[PDB]
């Protein structure tokens, strides 16, 4: 029983599922059976989803909130999830050194804003 | 209705109902697509598709530009065949059986041998 | 009828005056933005 | 990171941790992507019915 | 009257009616395309806001008046999508004349300014042409001049209850003050240390107005393809009224003009 | 070519044009100014049918443009109005139609036992501002298997020349061209009526 809705298409929608592992906030919780109530912030990781078997779908979630309900209930609203086989290679090497070269660089939040690029962009390419 | 009789102006007066529900109601199927209707409304609508072409018979002396054959049907058969399909007892045919084709029996030999 | 280019305008009714009101007043806002704009670029 | 000191709260933050990870993905799948990063809206705060100037980042 | 005031009234009429029919086909392609945007932000709505039913979340006593934020469009040719936002939000506002109003149109801030100038304490433009997003939704929600100091923060919005016709539904949104102070918000394990009461409040901010705006863009949608399918309906009417005078006046200027060389030969 | 109505200018602009491009060697040219008398004018179009006659009833072809049809029935209401004649509508004879149904039936396509020739009669009908159901306008179309209608409005915006494919046909359809050209004016003619319809959808 999973409620993975983003805010442009719906993943999980239906309860029909057993076991989730999402990366939150501490470390990567992952969601069992009759799960306790835990609303804690989800971090830029991987959204992994196991359907009874070893049919899990890895959903790269962008970060957000993994609501626990305490009628096992998952509630993972996210603002961007997609699956890690729509990612390339080359285009994220470009996203993390360009993020690196503008850090501490100028003032304002443009040095704020690419330390927070180029920590998202590493653990996602780690992760192949 | 004292000129063509009861049981004519019944079938002309049912025909000419269908028909103009169908031309009023184009423009909203255009928008709202065709499963949006209620039961009555879709049975309706697919009852006056093979109602106009069952009225468009082909004369005898045009086989040359569309080669069927030439149909004349009187009046007694035409007042048959429209009655009929207004009740019910060719709800189950295709819509093509009935274009190019004229009366009652013309009906029945076109739809069992347009799939078989 | 036939030949409908410019009906609007040339009929002088309701429509007509009301589509000379809507230009003149875009225009006139534009005119503010473009006559500010030349005259800090001048040099 | 440290967004509680600035003036970047929990919608300023999730809004570019999505438009960073949608543009680090593939180029070739950015079809009706590109019009949820970018708007043309302004904002206006008015007082008394004057208001100040208007700003859009 | 004459034959010349009544071809160029015909011609007008002939121009509109054809402008008011592809408006309203136009309109029926891109009410398909903002149904999926409706739909999807109606399942984000129950599912990221699922927290606030479970622990009860409610407002209590008024901490300096309120805030309102109406959220509309700023072009017209809709039927009556400013003024049925309008007289909601005058109908709340009597018994609370103190709170302030933010305005997201042109059309509601224009309705707005007849009846309670004071209360509109800001304005938006330009949100109503293209489609809304999550980034105009999170930038208004951050340039709202202290949006966390009030006790009830309501969004007015147009919902769409059908294809056809829509209401005037509200929505409350609860400040960070008011989301810890819930019944059952204690049920769920929340990191006390980190930013989780002000952060709930936020997040909960920018998803009301997305939802909203895109509510309210889908009711404005199909309002407008009504009124065109009622101007281009009522255009076709005039102009059949009109072919008939200039029908007869047609006949008439014959025979006039065939009676004045008659007499002068005649005589 | 039958200039009727036209200026003596005009008549000798269009004869040096058609000589420079080796044109006026087999074409007559019929001229009637509108500064002669009233008899003139009105009998040029059955002068200039009689002349082209010739041809078609010998084996070769013809082809008559009557220029203009507006100005040889104001030439035939005048010479009526002087006689002592009732009028009718428009200030015109009660001959109206017949007049201008007799000189355009004579133009037509013999047979083989005739000797094989044609005709062809190319009538202009000067409008006044655009309305193809007036008086004389409805009685040329009426008499002709086809009339090809020209609008001021498409001749501004760069159509050359402004030829309205939704208002002008030919009664004789595809049975008078050729076999090459009739393969791909068939697909043609059914794109060119659908964005006609759908043209209002180009601004958005």
């Amino acid at each position: 029983k999973v409620s993975l809705v983003a805010p442009h298409q719906a993943i999980f929608t239906n309860k029909e599922v057993s076991q989730v592992n999402l990366p939150a906030s501490s470390g990567e919780m992952g969601v069992l059976a009759n799960h306790v109530p835990t609303v804690e912030e989800l971090a830029p990781g991987v959204v992994e989803v196991i359907e009874s078997s070893g049919t899990a779908s890895k959903y790269f979630v962008s970060g957000g909130f993994a609501s626990i309900l305490p009628g096992s209930k998952l509630s993972i609203s996210t603002v961007e999830a997609h699956p890690l086989d729509a990612f390339s290679s080359e285009n994220i090497k470009s996203l993390l050194a360009e993020a690196q070269k503008n850090a501490s660089s100028a003032d304002e939040t443009v040095a704020a804003e690419a330390a927070i690029e180029i920590e998202v962009l590493e653990a996602l390419q780690a992760a192949v | 209705v004292s000129v063509v009789g009861q049981e004519h102006y019944d079938v002309a007066t049912g025909v000419q109902q269908t028909l103009q529900a169908y031309k009023s109601l184009q423009d909203i199927i255009a928008i709202l697509g065709m499963d949006e209707l209620s039961e009555q409304d879709k049975l309706t609508v697919e009852r006056a598709r093979k109602i106009q072409r069952f009225l468009s018979q082909p004369f005898a002396v045009a086989e040359v530009f569309t080669g069927i054959e030439g149909k004349l049907v009187r009046l007694k058969d035409t007042i048959a065949s429209f009655k009929a399909v207004l009740e019910g007892k060719y709800d189950h045919l295709p819509e093509n059986a009935f274009y190019m084709v004229g009366g009652i029996e013309d009906v029945v030999a076109k739809a069992e041998k347009i799939a078989a | 009828v036939r030949s409908s280019a410019g009906a609007v305008r040339d009929a002088g009714g309701a429509f007509g005056k009301r589509e000379q009101a809507e230009e003149e007043r875009y225009f006139r806002a534009r005119a503010k933005e473009q006559l500010a704009a030349l005259k800090k670029h001048h040099e | 990171s440290s967004w509680q000191k600035a003036g970047i709260s929990f919608n300023k933050y999730l809004a570019i941790a999505a438009r960073t990870v949608q543009r680090s993905l593939k180029n070739d799948l950015k079809v009706a992507a590109e019009k949820r990063y970018i708007s043309d809206a302004k904002v206006q705060k008015l007082e008394k019915v004057s208001t100040t100037d208007l700003a859009s980042n | 009257a004459t034959l010349r005031e009544i071809e160029t009234r015909l011609k007008s009429i002939k121009n509109i009616e054809k402008i008011t029919n592809t408006m309203k086909v136009v309109a029926s392609t891109r009410m398909g395309r903002a149904q999926r945007a409706m739909a999807s932000s109606r399942a984000f709505r129950e599912g990221d806001s699922d927290f606030f039913a479970t622990a009860e979340t409610s407002t209590p006593e008024t901490a300096e008046k309120t805030l309102i934020i109406a959220v509309s469009s700023d072009k017209g040719l809709c039927g009556s999508i400013h003024s049925q936002i309008a007289k909601a939000t005058r109908a709340k506002l009597q018994e609370t004349p103190n709170a302030d109003v933010v305005t997201i149109g042109d059309k509601i801030k224009a309705q707005m300014l007849r009846t309670h100038s004071s209360n509109v304490v800001l304005s938006f433009n330009g949100v109503g042409k293209e489609a809304p997003t999550f980034w105009e939704a999170s930038l208004i929600a951050d340039e709202i001049r202290k949006l966390g100091d009030y006790d009830k923060i309501e969004v007015m919005y147009n919902k769409f209850v059908s294809g056809v016709a829509f209401e005037p539904s509200v929505f409350p949104s609860f400040s960070p003050i008011s989301i810890e102070e819930s019944p059952k918000l204690s049920e769920f394990e929340l990191e006390e240390d980190q930013a989780i009461p002000t952060s709930l409040s936020q997040i909960s901010l920018t998803n009301a107005i997305l939802n909203a705006m895109a509510e309210g863009y889908a009711s404005e949608i199909s309002a407008r393809r009504n009124a065109m399918d009622n101007a281009s309906k009522n255009a076709g009417e005039m102009i059949n009224k009109y072919s008939i005078l200039y029908n007869r006046t047609r006949q008439a200027v014959i025979t006039n003009e065939l009676v004045d060389i008659i007499t002068g030969a005649s005589s | 070519y039958v200039a009727v109505g036209q200026k003596r200018s005009t008549v000798a602009q269009l004869v040096q044009t058609l000589e420079q491009n080796d044109a006026m060697k087999y074409s007559i040219v019929v001229a009637a100014t509108a500064s002669e008398a009233a008899p003139l004018q009105y009998l040029a179009p059955f002068t200039a049918c009689a002349i082209a006659e010739w041809f078609r009833d010998n084996g070769k072809h013809a082809l008559i443009v009557y220029d203009d049809l507006s100005k040889q029935a104001v030439a035939y209401r005048q010479l009526s109005l002087l006689l002592r004649r009732p009028p009718g509508r428009e200030a015109y004879p009660g001959d109206v139609f017949y007049l201008h149904s007799r000189l355009l039936e004579r133009a037509a396509k013999m047979s083989d036992a005739n000797g094989g020739g044609s005709l062809t009669a190319l009538p202009v009908i000067e409008t006044q501002g655009g309305d193809v159901s007036a008086y004389i306008p409805t009685n040329v179309i009426s008499i002709t298997d086809g009339q090809i209608f020209l609008e001021a409005e498409l001749f501004y915006k760069g159509i050359r020349p402004a030829i309205n494919v939704g208002l002008s046909v030919s009664r004789v359809g595809s049975a008078a061209q050729v076999k090459a050209m009739k393969q791909v004016a068939g697909s043609l003619k059914l794109f060119l009526a659908q964005y006609r319809e759908v043209a209002a959808f180009a601004q958005f």
